[PDB]
RNA sequence: AUUGCCGCGAAGCUACCAUCCGCUGGAUUAUGGCUGAACGCCUCUAAGUCAGAAUCCAUGCUAGAACGCGGUGAUUUCUUUGCUCCACACAAUAUAGAUGGAUACGAAUAAGGCGUCCUUGUGGCGUCGCUGAACCAUAGCAGGCUAGCAACGGUGCACUUGGCGGAAAGGCCUUGGGUGCUUGCUGGCGAAUUGCAAUGUCAUUUUGCGUGGGGAUAAAUCAUUUGUAUACGACUUAGA
RNA sequence: AAGCGUUCAUAGCGACAUUGCUUUUUGAUUCUUCGAUGUCGGCUCUUCCUAUCAUACCGAAGCAGAAUUCGGUAAGCGUUGGAUUGUUCACCCACUAAUAGGGAACGUGAGCUGGGUUUAGACCGUCGUGAGACAGGUUAGUUUUACCCUACUGAUGAAU
RNA sequence: AAGCGUGUUACCUAUACUCUACCGUCAGGGUUGAUAUGAUGCCCUGACGAGUAGGCAGGCGUGGAGGUCAGUGACGAAGCCUAGACCGUAAGGUCGGGUCGAACGGCCUCUAGUGCAGAUCUUGGUGGUAGUAGCAAAUAUUCAAAUGAGAACUUUGAAG
RNA sequence: ACUAAUCGAACCAUCUAGUAGCUGGUUCCUGCCGAAGUUUCCCUCAGGAUAGCAGAAGCUCGUAUCAGUUUUAUGAGGUA
RNA sequence: CGUGAAAUUGUUGAAAGGGAAGGGCAUUUGAUCAGACAGGCCAGCAUCAGUUUUGGUGGCA
C-alpha cells in the first residue's frame, strides 16, 4: 500500500555514489565555452584555500531593504601564488571523444614538480627530464616539431601549470600539476602563449579581477565511515527502538526482492569532489604589498592574515583571492577557481562590491583585536620586558 | 569473398543489413560496416524515437548500473541490431562477434578500400517509394549522441581527399581505355574478340 | 584459511591483500628448519646451497575441551594441532614414420638441394 | 569521590539554531497556426512547415568500463656481465580457420555514370547499365639450367629524392640509380620409381635459446614519517 | 437522447435502456501453504501507477473582470501540522499552491512498537442446572538468531 | 513485410512410415536307419517390443551347509587402493600393478538374520560455516631485579 | 498454583514391541504382461467387503457358438 | 602398534574456470593402453544385389 504521508525523499540521486574521490585534486570537467576573438588567457587558477574571516561592506541592491548599508558577510581566502607553466598539451577532435596527441615540456623544470613523478624523491636518482632536456640541445630542433604538430592539429590547446608551493606554509615540497584550456585567440596562438609562456609565472590578477562569479571545484572534508542518520539525514528512530536508532527502518519492500540503489545506506562521508558555483570575488589580493587587509575606509597597515595567523595553515605571503561565502574542501586543500560556465546578469553578479572593513582578528579564539597595536593600545603596558 | 568485407552502410535498412551480416559472421566472414551514421529505419523518426524510449526506460529496478545499456551511438544501436540474430550469449557467438568491426563514418585504413552493398537489404530497392523513414545519426542525436557534428566534419575532409584521389583515378583510367581503344583492330583483339575477350 | 581476515600493507610483497603474522606457527617451523640444518651439517650437505625442497603440515588428531553455552548446552572447544615434515636439498645445476609418398617427397628434395 | 561537582572554557565537530551556493541550449506533447490538395470551394495535414509544457535529450554536475582508450617522464651491470632494438640459426607453442588480388569518389534513385563540345549550365550531344558471369592477374624442376630476337617496357628486392595522410595517421603518391627475373617472340636440355589417390607439408602468431651489431645505466613496495585521510587496506605528506 | 438548463437534447447535466474497464471493496472458489510464508494499525524509508488535488502549457463555457466549471498533454515536482479514536475508516480545528487516489506478499515485526486481535489471571451483563458460552464490554499479559550467500552501501585488489 | 487475406510450388525435420541389420519375446514348424553324439540342443519362418500400481519369469551378488574340482595359497590366501585391460544390455564377473600376511574359491545342490540413498532412520567418524561469532560486568595497573629455554601473568622490592 | 528445571494428576520399573482406518521408510538386474479411482453394502465418507479392470496357471478343442462394423428385413423411443 | 577404506586434509603433478558445478550424443586436442604378419589396420576403383534420391532422353493414349 501506499506511503499514507508523503515526504521528499532524503538526498540527492545525482551526486552519487558517495565514495572517494580519485584523488585529492579534484578535476575540471568542463571549461568555459571558447570566444576566439578575445586574448589568449587561462580559464582556471589553482590555490591552497587559507582559511576564513569577515567583511563589512554597502549593499548596492536597490528594491532590497538593506539597501545603501552595511552588510557583515562571511568570505573564504585562497592563497593563490603565482603558477608556473611548465608545458602545452594539443587535443585532437575524434567520434570516440577529445583526445590527446602529443605534449611538450619546457627545458628545466623546478625541483619541487619534479618532485611530483616520484613517490621517494630522498632515494631517487633524479633522472626524471633528463633526456626530454637533450632535446633543447642544438635549437630546440624537436620541440618545434611537436609544436607544429600542435598547431597544425589539435582543435583544443591545454596548458600545463604547477604550483608554487614552496611559497605558500605547507608542509608538502611538492607541486600540484595540472591542465587548464586555454581560450582566446586561434590554434597558433594558443601555442604561441605557451611557448612565450614556458619557465614563466602566471600571476592570479591576469585571471580573475573584483566582482567575477567564479566557480569553486575541490575534494570536500573527508568524514570517513558515517551512518544514514548523519550521511543522508533521514529521520532518526523514537527512543523505544530495539537494535538501533540511527537507521533507516525500511530498506525495502518484499518486491523487488533486491535492496534498491535509491535507499540511504551507511557508508564513506565526504572526500567528494564538489564544483560549486556562481562565488563572487571580493577581493584580488596583492602579495608584493603590506595593507593586504586594508580598504579605503580603514588605511590600518595590516595584511590579510588574521592576527596570530590562520588557523592550521599559517600566514599568507603571496597573492590570494577572497571569495565570498563558503567553497569546498578545507583548510590547506588544493582547490581549482575556474571562470563562469555563463555570463550571469542577475545584479547579484554585475554588482560591483567595495570592501569597507576585513575581519583580521584571531581565529585562535575570541579574538577582539585586529593589530597588535590596537591590543598594546587598549591593554596597555604588561609585564612582559623587552 | 574477399578476406575482409567493407559494407557501407548508407541506404541500408538496419534489420534487413544486420541479417544479413548475422549469417555472414556465423559462417565465417569478416566484415566491416562504416557510416553506420547513414543508417535507415522504416517508419518516420517520431515512432522511431518513440521506440528508443520505450527502450530507454528499460531497466533494472534496484541498480541501474547492472540493468540493460542503452548504447546512443548508431555504430552501437547497430550492433544491438546485430546481437539477437546472433547466439551471442555461446562461445560461437563471441567468436563471430570477434569477426565484425561498426564505425561511424569511415576511419582508417577502410577509407582507402572498397566498399561494398547489400542489395538485399538496400532502403531504395526494399522499401516503397513514398514511405517515410528514418536516418540513425538523427535518431541517435535525439537520445544523447554527441559526435554527429565531428562525424559530419571529418566526413568532410575524407570526402574531399577522396574527390581528388577520384579526378586522379578518372585521368588513369581515361589513358588506360585509350590504350585499349587503340589497341582494337590488331592481330591479338581480334582472336580475344571471337573468344569472348 | 583467509575468510574475513584483515587487511595489511606487507601483503604487498605477494599481491594478496590478507596476511598475518602467526607467531606460534614460525617458531616451530623455523625450530624444524634448525633441525634440518643440522641434519644436513651432520650428513655433509652444503648449506650456502640448501633450500626448502618439501614442506608439508598435516592435520594432527584434535585435542578435547569443552564450552559452555546458554540454557545449559555444552559444545565442542578443540585444538587443531600440526603434523608438520620438511626437506632441505642442494640446489642442482624417436622413431619416425613415412609413407612411400612422403619418403619420395623427401627424395625428390634432396636431389634438387643445393 | 567509577569524568566528584560548579562557572568559564580554546580546538575539533556541528545547527534552516549558523553562513554560502544550487547553470542554459536544443528536440517535442497538448494546443494554436502557415502553405496546401483530396472534394475546381473549404480545410493546422494528406505531402511539407512555424511556435510551443514543470516533458524529453543534451549543457552542467557525480562516478569512471577494476578485461574501454589516449598523451607524456624514467626505465636497473661492475648488481649470479643484467635490460632493450635489429639480423639469422635452432627448439617449443598454438591457429574461430591464407590457399592468385579486401580491386578506395560523392550524391541521386520519379535518376545517374562515362566521354565530347561550348556561350561553364539544374547546358547540348553521344553512349552505358538490364549486375562482380566484371576487372586485374594467371604458362616455366611449388616453377629448374641455358642460347638468342624484339622492346626500353612490365615487375621483385633492398637503397635513395620529395610530398601528402592524426578519425584508429602507421598508409598512399613519388624522383633517381643499382641488382635480378620476364611467358612479347623463337630455341636447346632436365623432370620418371611419391610406382593407380592419400593436405602430401610451401602459411602466421607467440614463447624461449644461441650467435653478432647498436643503444640506455632506474624505480616501486615494506619499514620509518604527516594528518588535508582513515575501521583495516587505501589516500595525502616527509626522509640520504 | 425523453427531458432539465428563461428559450436551447449534448455549456453543464441527463431519465428509460445498453456496452465496457479495474482488482485498493465485499462476495464466490478452495489451486498453493497445517514436519508453520510471523495474522491489525501506526512509525520509518524507497519506488511504481494515473483514474491529476496543486503546479507548467493549453482547449470549452450559460468564460465581461474576479472567481469558478468541463476537457487535453502531463506522474517532472509536491500533497501538511493537530484534538478524539488501537483503529484501517471517520470527524473536526488550522495552515497551505494542494491537503488527489492507489500498488509494491492488503510493501515493510532477525526494522521498530505492541494500543488491537489472539493462550493462560480477573470483573461485569446476558445465556446455561452446570462445567461453561458470547466476531459483548473491561483490566494484566517474555516480540529470539545473521557471523553464511545474494542484493545494496561503502573499501582493497592479481594480471595488461 | 519478415504484417493481414488467399493461391502455387520447392525445401526442413519425430523415438511416426518403408527397407535392411542386430537383440530379445511370442507363435508356427523342421531335425534319430551315426541327428554325422548338447532334442529344455541345432535350425527354418513370421510377427511383435511404451509403461506407474501390480503380477509372473530368467538371471547377478552375500553369510553358512552336503558333494565335487586328489581346486588356489607364505614362491603370497583374503582384504584394500589403482582417470590400467578384457567379458556381460545389466545385476556383475575376470585380469595386471601396488599394499599386505593366512586363509580362500569354481561348479551341482541346500539354507537364510541375504543386497540400502533416503525412514527429522541407529551408532561412530568428518566437513563448509571458520581462524569466524566471540574470549568487553565486578575503577588498574606500572617499573626494575631474580629465576628460567621461554615472563603482561611466577617471586621480591618500589609505586599507583 | 506448588508437590526436586516434571503438574488440568509427579517420578521410576513392568504389563509393553500397548493399539493406530493415520505419517514416514521399505535394499540387485533384465524380460513379458499390465490397471483403477467405478457398482452394491457397511456408525460408511482418509477405511473395508463385493463386482469390475490385471497377472499367472492352465484345460478342452482346432477355424468355430463369434464381432465396440456395415447391409437387408422388422420393431421400439417422444429428445432436436 | 595386524590390515588400514570412505567422508575430510596437506604436498606434488596434470587439467580447466566471465553470476554455480555435475550430465547425454558426437567429434577435435592432450595423456594413456590392449591385440596382430605363420590376414591385422585404413583406404581407392570396377562389376553386381538390396533400399533410395537426382537428372537426361524415347515411344504411346
Ligand atoms: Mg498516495
Ligand atoms: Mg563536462
Ligand atoms: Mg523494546
Ligand atoms: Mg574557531
Ligand atoms: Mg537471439
Ligand atoms: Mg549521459
Ligand atoms: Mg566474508
Ligand atoms: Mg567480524
Ligand atoms: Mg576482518
Ligand atoms: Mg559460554
Ligand atoms: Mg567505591
Ligand atoms: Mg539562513
Ligand atoms: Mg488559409
Ligand atoms: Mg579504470
Ligand atoms: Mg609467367
Ligand atoms: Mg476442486
Ligand atoms: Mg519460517
Ligand atoms: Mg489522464
Ligand atoms: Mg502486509
Ligand atoms: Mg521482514
Ligand atoms: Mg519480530
Ligand atoms: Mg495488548
Ligand atoms: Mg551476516
Ligand atoms: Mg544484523
Ligand atoms: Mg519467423
Ligand atoms: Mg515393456
Ligand atoms: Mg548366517
Ligand atoms: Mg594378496
Ligand atoms: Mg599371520
Ligand atoms: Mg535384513
Ligand atoms: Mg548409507
Ligand atoms: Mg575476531
Ligand atoms: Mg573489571
Ligand atoms: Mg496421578
Ligand atoms: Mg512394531
Ligand atoms: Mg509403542
Ligand atoms: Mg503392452
Ligand atoms: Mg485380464
Ligand atoms: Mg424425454
Ligand atoms: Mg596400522
Ligand atoms: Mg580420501
Ligand atoms: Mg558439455
Ligand atoms: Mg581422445
Amino acid at each position: 500500500s501506499h506511503r499514507k504521508y508523503e515526504a521528499p525523499r532524503h538526498g540527492h540521486l545525482g551526486f552519487l555514489p558517495r565514495k572517494r574521490a580519485a584523488s585529492i585534486r579534484a578535476r575540471v570537467k568542463a571549461f568555459p565555452k571558447d570566444d576566439r576573438s578575445k586574448p589568449v588567457a587561462l580559464t582556471s587558477f589553482l590555490g591552497y584555500k587559507a582559511g576564513m574571516t569577515t567583511i563589512v561592506r554597502d549593499l548596492d541592491r536597490p528594491g532590497s531593504k538593506f539597501h545603501k548599508r552595511e552588510v557583515v558577510e562571511a568570505v573564504t581566502v585562497v592563497d593563490t601564488p603565482p603558477v608556473v607553466v611548465v608545458g602545452v598539451v594539443g587535443y585532437v577532435e575524434t567520434p570516440r571523444g577529445l583526445r590527446s596527441l602529443t605534449t611538450v615540456w619546457a627545458e628545466h623544470l623546478s625541483d619541487e614538480v619534479k618532485r611530483r613523478f616520484y613517490k621517494n624523491w630522498y632515494k631517487s636518482k633524479k633522472k626524471a627530464f633528463t633526456k626530454y632536456s637533450a632535446k633543447y640541445a642544438q635549437d630546440g630542433a624537436g620541440i618545434e616539431r611537436e609544436l607544429a604538430r600542435i598547431k597544425k592539429y589539435a582543435s583544443v590547446v591545454r596548458v600545463l601549470v604547477h604550483t608554487q608551493i614552496r611559497k605558500t606554509p605547507l608542509a608538502q615540497k611538492k607541486a600540484h600539476l595540472a591542465e587548464i584550456q586555454l581560450n582566446g585567440g586561434s590554434i597558433s596562438e594558443k601555442v604561441d602563449w605557451a611557448r612565450e609562456h614556458f619557465e614563466k609565472t602566471v600571476a592570479v590578477d591576469s585571471v580573475f579581477e573584483q566582482n567575477e562569479m567564479i566557480d569553486a571545484i575541490a575534494v570536500t572534508k573527508g568524514h570517513g565511515f558515517e551512518g544514514v542518520t548523519h550521511r543522508w539525514g533521514t529521520k532518526k528512530l523514537p527512543r523505544k527502538t530495539h537494535r538501533g536508532l540511527r537507521k533507516v527502518a525500511c530498506i525495502g519492500a518484499w518486491h523487488p526482492a533486491h535492496v534498491m540503489w535509491s535507499v540511504a545506506r551507511a557508508g564513506q562521508r565526504g572526500y567528494h569532489s564538489r564544483t560549486s558555483i556562481n562565488h563572487k570575488i571580493y577581493r584580488v589580493g596583492k602579495g608584493d604589498d603590506e595593507a593586504n587587509g586594508a580598504t579605503s575606509f580603514d588605511r590600518t597597515k595590516k595584511t590579510i592574515t588574521p592576527m596570530g595567523g590562520f588557523v592550521h595553515y599559517g600566514e599568507i605571503k603571496n597573492d590570494f583571492i577572497m571569495v565570498k561565502g563558503c567553497i569546498p574542501g578545507n583548510r590547506k586543500r588544493i582547490v581549482t577557481l575556474r571562470k563562469s560556465l555563463y555570463t550571469n546578469t542577475s545584479r547579484k553578479a554585475l554588482e560591483e562590491v567595495s570592501l569597507k572593513w576585513i575581519d583580521t582578528a584571531s581565529k585562535f579564539g575570541k579574538g577582539r583585536f585586529q593589530t597588535p597595536a590596537e591590543k598594546h593600545a587598549f591593554m596597555g603596558t604588561l609585564k612582559k620586558d623587552l | 569473398v574477399e578476406p575482409v568485407v567493407v559494407i557501407d552502410g548508407k541506404g541500408h535498412l538496419v534489420g534487413r543489413l544486420a541479417s544479413v551480416v548475422a549469417k555472414q559472421l556465423l559462417n565465417g566472414q569478416k566484415i566491416v560496416v562504416v557510416r553506420a551514421e547513414e543508417l535507415n529505419i522504416s517508419g518516420e523518426f517520431f515512432r522511431n524515437k518513440l521506440k528508443y524510449h520505450d527502450f530507454l526506460r528499460k531497466a533494472t529496478a534496484f541498480n541501474k548500473t547492472r540493468g540493460p545499456f542503452h548504447f546512443r551511438a548508431p555504430s552501437r544501436i547497430f550492433y544491438k541490431a546485430l546481437r539477437g540474430m546472433v547466439s551471442h550469449k555461446t562461445a560461437r557467438g563471441k567468436a563471430a562477434l570477434e569477426r565484425l568491426k561498426v564505425f561511424e563514418g569511415i576511419p582508417p585504413p577502410y577509407d582507402k578500400k572498397k566498399r561494398v552493398v547489400v542489395p538485399q537489404a538496400l532502403r531504395v530497392l526494399r522499401l516503397k517509394p513514398g514511405r517515410k523513414y528514418t536516418t540513425l545519426g538523427k535518431l541517435s542525436t535525439s537520445v544523447g549522441w554527441k559526435y554527429e557534428d565531428v562525424v559530419a566534419k571529418l566526413e568532410a575532409k575524407r570526402k574531399v581527399s577522396s574527390a581528388e584521389y577520384y579526378a586522379k583515378k578518372r585521368a588513369f583510367t581515361k589513358k588506360v581505355a585509350s590504350a585499349n581503344a587503340t589497341a582494337a583492330e590488331s592481330d591479338v583483339a581480334k582472336q580475344l574478340a571471337a573468344l569472348g575477350y | 584459511f583467509n575468510s574475513s581476515i584483515g587487511r595489511t600493507a606487507q601483503g604487498k610483497e605477494f599481491g594478496v591483500t590478507k596476511a598475518r603474522w602467526p607467531a606460534k606457527s614460525v617458531k616451530f617451523v623455523q625450530g624444524l628448519l634448525q633441525n634440518a640444518a643440522a641434519n644436513a651439517e651432520a650428513k655433509g650437505l652444503d648449506a650456502t646451497k640448501l633450500y626448502v625442497s618439501h614442506i608439508q603440515v598435516n592435520q594432527a588428531p584434535k585435542q578435547r575441551r569443552r564450552t559452555y553455552r546458554a540454557h545449559g548446552r555444552i559444545n565442542k572447544y578443540e585444538s587443531s594441532p600440526s603434523h608438520i615434515e620438511l626437506v632441505v636439498t642442494e640446489k642442482e645445476e624417436k622413431v619416425v614414420r613415412l609413407t612411400s609418398r612422403q619418403r619420395g617427397r623427401i627424395a625428390a628434395q634432396k636431389r634438387i638441394a643445393a
